[PDB]
């Protein structure tokens, strides 16, 4: 078992709200028939992706938007000294679809991730049309042939080669389609919430102290269920036909984020900057959630948080003797506790868990 | 006949425009709609419940007398309408964001649906 | 086939101001449950019946908080709570949208803290019957009365 | 004194085809002749290849179907439809070769909560017995449907096997009485047709004719 | 008995397994009482497509009908039909190799989609002959065929199992194949609050910002799964053919079941859960235990343990009365049991999936 | 799986310098150190701790003299025995303050109250009622308990 490779991570907040409706009201998520407050997973997926640890870690993110308009000029700043303003504005239009005018104002289909790397390829293999013309269209069939070459570029992505993307309009239909390779979990509590209402006034210095109709904010508390999954070889795919090593390197990055990350809405007023207290990682042939283990919803004995690891621990040792999974499995905890049971190795430290990763389960 | 298809149609379109009123919203007073479509679904329950209804009665009626079968008729595309709001609103109607929505979509229901007696 | 009468009310109004301190003092209904003034009062109805038992606790809890929080006014159907405390102007709906979403004994309290907030008129029947289930649909029905009287009388 | 098979039709969700050539594919508010003739068919084991087999199951047994309405914590749960939006991915272009399209759609009507007693009996020209209906009945050969393949049964095809002149007065001795009846045979003071293209044209595969059902409203 | 019953309790976490043409998760009305469906395509298609499928049945040892080993048969089937010369002359152009040359392992019958297709292939070469064009001249204009019905013999168990692949080089009735699986609608178990994610996509060079909106219908349920195989039509499809393999492909079909899902919106939802109850029970006659959950299901500790609870009491009293005879296994995470024996308890899944190959006997 | 109404017949009995010892005792975990007890309470459910609590609240109360408890069995028409707030309600003798009081003690506290009041009350009562309720003595059974006297008082 080790193509799959399973993160789990239970994690408990402060007050706070971390995600919010369309009515700034928390996310929230029915499970078990009982009320769960809810985390997007585009949520954390951005949360790590305009994270400080990823730009020390895995390098830039890539840059989402539809206006082209603006994007032609960010192009035109970071490639101006590599390249004429008139290729690059031939590449974007054929990657987008649409014309680059010199105009104020032009959109795109839908907001689309950019990455400057595989922009900066393009520039170049388009610069093979400077040479004997070959129609766009030809050079689309050329291009058709080696799409690692162009996946390579995607080093400097990463974020697309874990989470994917799809393109509509222009040459990227065709050529930027990327599927794989992280599948994550909206982060559920393993626990019912009732969630407690914040009333707060605002004083008017040159009118207070004086009588005032009040604002909501709704907050709560809970113990959180973080799930991700790697797959290993759509991963090196993305790449380019990447190492393994190097894609388990990612994945341990992938894990301290998904430990530590937490998404800033409300953070200023709220500030729930708690660390996870629980991460497990087990490698399968195929994906495994243990979300059932909180179907039935957690209740307090000392908190969520020790009942909340007790459950997954028991539900965890029933799948894995049920199913017969064998891994490759290996648990981080802050809390001492009587977890079960060999071999899921328990691991002191998370830099411990980490290089348990990198090293294939082995180690 | 006439205004039996009239009818039908009226109670049809007091639906659809009901649960479309729950899906889109009132922007007004800033009420949230669901963000679904269930017009479309529930139309075709309507429709299914209404061939059984009308093509049967319209088969056999005494035109010269019968606008008390054509009241029964509203009775039951009345209830028909009643329960196919209810079933189709039934599964978002645990948060307050779209009960205090679905309040005034029933309103407006029942403001059509009042509008079909005679 | 046994209704709860509204004598019970009327039994409220008119019990000492002694009974009436010892029962006003309370945070939940099984607290109600541990004062005998309570069991003094909610015999005749009554008590003895399990079946009624919960829905007792309830409308008691409810006219704890005060003699004269809870205003009875006579009707087609008379005025119901999503009515009166959307008429009476002073709740905002966001505690309501709490008070759909609490579970257990918190609804009751956050029901109570309402009715002294509100000093509501309405049905004191309707407001039994909703008592005496109090499932989903009363909730609901609720949220919906309010936000349904609030935006017509806006 | 006719001898009657009593078999009873209840899963979860049900498809009896409507005349058809095109992606949506309708159903009909209770099973049709060529729908129960192919699950009879299927029960014996006959393929589709063999016509003989075919022609002489249908020309031998006739039906009688009687709608059950569903009653559960005494209340009542009529009958109810879906429209499944069923796409395929690679379907045929063409049927000779191997070339294909991307994505093609189908949309599909079922069938909830529906519930059918049907009562069946041999004709004066048949070519089998009873016996061989039940025994077939009882263990299939091959696997049964109402009348996708992906609907099963929960309640098993065999109810009964009785005597009687009338398939009405054979269908009043099971339980669920008072639903309407469509029978090939007709019954005393009953005028009402209901008209189908549901008898398959067995010599020429894969198309349909024209009958009608003997209808009978009880209460 | 001939078929063997395979039925499923699967819980899962937040998502949207199936959509409709307007991106609303796939429902049924059952006990009048709405449910949330997984339509049997979308699993079938799960397991058929899966790499468990493609390692135990796209790579199974009878997988490859050797059209040399049906040469008598063949003959005396289509003997009634065709001349010899006809024949030989069909297995010589799709084999193809002509010498007899018995191959020592003449088999005794032959699956029907089979003689169906090569028959066809006969009356084309015979009004071939009377024509008449010449081998090469005819193999030039059948290429196509000849190449599809080469790629389908080299994929028995897959055809057998799932039935032909939707774009398969079959004409005659008999290229029809149907089973030897059939799986059905997979609906929840209990009435569903269905929720609604209300998302935004962010515009990197615009974060003041107008947001962009979007809305998206998930809910979390106890499925209940059912499928049943027939052993006769898998024997008869693989002819062949042993019981004993057509109960060790039953054995995949259980694994499958147990652990196959959907894989729409699992890259951003990821309900990857594995079932919590499969039951596993032969019979004369398939039968699905839905009805079971047709009272809607109420959540007393969640909605899983009291699913197992309606399941097993539905069992105890309807089993018998039904025509379930026997033998019957259940593997579970969880107490209670039922009450009734003559039903195996097994710890793990894989002791199931053995108490299957060996026809149900302890 | 339940205990027996023969100890209270053991109880007694019993000696009277085994209950002299028994009788003498502040709270029920004093109870544990003295050997006569476990003779008594041998027979019904050590080891099984399942009981013990509820043991040691039961001869707690039978502590409180030979014959303070006097049991009389259910007549036919009564349905339901003679309840111990019934029992202490219709003594005359226990005033209602004290049995709130009671409601509102916790843990070994309130025991220590219940057998005083007994030794003041000398309550006829059906003796496998109070043994139930000592059984889990939960808030239901000290509210019940609580009902019953004042009730009792109300309505007679």
């Amino acid at each position: 078992m080790s193509n799959f490779i399973n993160i789990h991570v239970l994690i408990s907040h402060s007050p706070s709200c971390l995600n919010r409706d369309d009515m700034n009201m928390q996310k929230d998520a029915i499970f078990g028939g009982k009320r769960r407050v809810r985390i997007s997973s585009q949520s954390l997926k951005r949360a790590m992706r305009k994270s400080g640890y990823y730009a020390q870690n895995i390098g830039e993110s890539s840059l989402r938007t539809i206006h082209l308009a603006q994007l032609r000029d960010v192009l035109r700043q970071k490639l101006g000294e590599r390249f004429d303003q008139k290729i690059i504005d031939k590449t974007l239009a054929l990657l987008s679809g649409k014309s680059v005018d010199e105009a104020e104002k032009i959109s795109a289909d839908a907001v689309t991730p950019w990455v400057v790397g595989e922009i900066a390829w393009f520039c170049e293999q388009v610069a093979k049309a400077e040479a004997d013309n070959l129609d766009d269209k030809k050079l689309l069939k050329v291009l058709k042939e080696d799409i690692a070459a162009i996946r390579v570029n995607l080093q400097q992505g990463v974020d697309i080669a874990l989470s994917g993307r799809m393109a509509t309009s222009g040459m990227m239909t065709e050529l930027g389609k990327v599927d794989g390779a992280m599948s994550i979990a909206h982060a559920i509590t393993t626990h019912q919430v009732d969630s407690d209402i914040d009333w707060f006034t605002a004083v008017d210095d040159l009118q207070e102290q004086g009588s005032a109709h009040l604002g909501t904010q709704e907050f709560s508390s809970g113990v959180f269920y973080r799930y991700a999954n790697i797959n290993l070889a759509q991963l090196q795919e993305n790449l380019g036909g990447a190492s393994r090593e190097q894609a388990l390197e990612i994945a341990t990055h992938v894990v301290h984020m998904l430990a530590t990350e937490v998404p800033g809405a409300k953070q200023r007023t709220y500030a729930a900057f708690n660390p996870a207290d629980m991460v497990m990682v087990n490698f399968s042939d195929m994906p495994l959630s243990m979300a059932n283990a909180f179907e039935k919803a957690v209740k307090a004995k000392d908190g969520f948080l020790q009942p909340s690891i007790q459950a997954f621990n028991q539900y965890w040792d029933r799948v894995a003797n049920g199913y017969g999974l064998n891994g490759a499995a290996a648990q981080f905890s802050l809390s001492d506790v009587d977890p079960i049971t060999a071999q899921v190795k328990q691991m002191p430290t998370l830099e411990q868990l980490k290089s348990w990763v990198r090293n294939n389960g082995e180690a | 006949i006439n205004e039996i298809v009239t009818v039908g149609l009226g109670y049809k379109t007091a639906l659809r425009k009901a649960l479309y009123t729950f899906a889109e919203g009132f922007k007004n007073k800033d009420f949230k709609g669901a963000g679904v479509s269930v017009h479309e679904t529930a139309e075709r329950h309507f429709y299914r419940q209404s061939e059984l209804l009308i093509p049967d009665v319209l088969a056999n009626v005494n035109f010269s007398q019968a606008d008390e079968v054509i009241a029964d008729l509203r009775d039951k595309l009345h209830q028909l309408c009643e329960m196919l709001f209810n079933q189709s609103v039934a599964p978002y109607a645990h948060h307050p964001k779209l009960i205090s929505t679905l309040a005034l979509a029933r309103a407006t229901l029942y403001k059509h649906l009042r509008e079909l007696k005679p | 086939d046994e209704i709860d009468a509204m004598a019970l009310y009327r039994a409220w109004q008119q019990l000492d101001n002694g009974s009436c301190a010892q029962i006003r003092r309370v945070s939940e209904p099984d607290e109600l449950r541990d004062i005998p003034a309570f069991y003094r009062l909610v015999q005749p109805f009554g008590w003895e019946n399990p079946r009624h038992q919960q829905a007792l606790l309830r409308m008691v809890f409810c006219l704890s908080a005060g003699k004269n929080v809870i205003r009875h006014q006579d009707k087609t159907t008379g005025i119901s709570l999503g009515r009166a405390l959307a008429n009476s102007g002073r709740i905002n709906e966001r505690r309501i949208f709490q008070l759909i979403r609490a579970d257990r004994t918190a609804d009751m309290v956050q029901l109570r803290r309402l009715l002294t907030h509100a000093e509501p008129v309405l049905d004191w029947p309707l407001m039994a019957r909703m008592l005496t289930w109090w499932g989903k649909r009363e909730r609901q029905q609720l949220l919906e009365d309010f936000v349904l009287t609030t935006n017509k009388n806006a | 004194m006719r001898s009657y098979l009593i078999l009873r039709l209840a899963g979860p969700m049900q498809a009896w085809g409507q005349p058809t050539f095109e992606g949506t594919r309708p159903t009909g508010r209770f099973p049709t002749r060529s729908g129960l003739l192919g699950l009879l068919g299927a029960c014996l084991g006959i393929q589709r290849d063999d016509t003989s087999s075919l022609q002489a199951l249908s020309e031998s047994v006739q039906f009688a179907v009687r709608c059950d309405e569903l009653i559960l914590d005494d209340r009542r749960v009529s009958v109810t439809g879906l429209r499944d939006y069923h796409t395929v991915l690679g379907a045929r272009e063409d049927y000779r070769g191997l070339k294909s399209h991307e994505t093609i759609q189908t949309w599909r009507e079922y069938l909830c909560d529906a519930s059918f007693t049907v009562a069946l009996w041999l004709t004066p020209h048949a070519t089998m017995v009873i016996s061989e209906l039940e025994k077939a009945v009882l263990k299939p050969r091959y696997t049964p449907y109402l009348g996708r393949r992906s609907c099963p049964l929960t309640h098993p095809l065999f109810l009964g096997t009785c005597q009687a002149s009338d398939p009405q007065k054979a269908l009043l001795n099971y339980e669920p009485v008072g639903g309407d009846i469509y029978s090939e045979e007709s019954v005393t003071g009953h005028h009402l047709k209901f008209t189908a293209r549901d008898e398959p044209m067995i010599t020429l595969p894969r198309q349909f004719a024209s009958r009608e059902w003997y209808v009978i409203k009880g209460g």
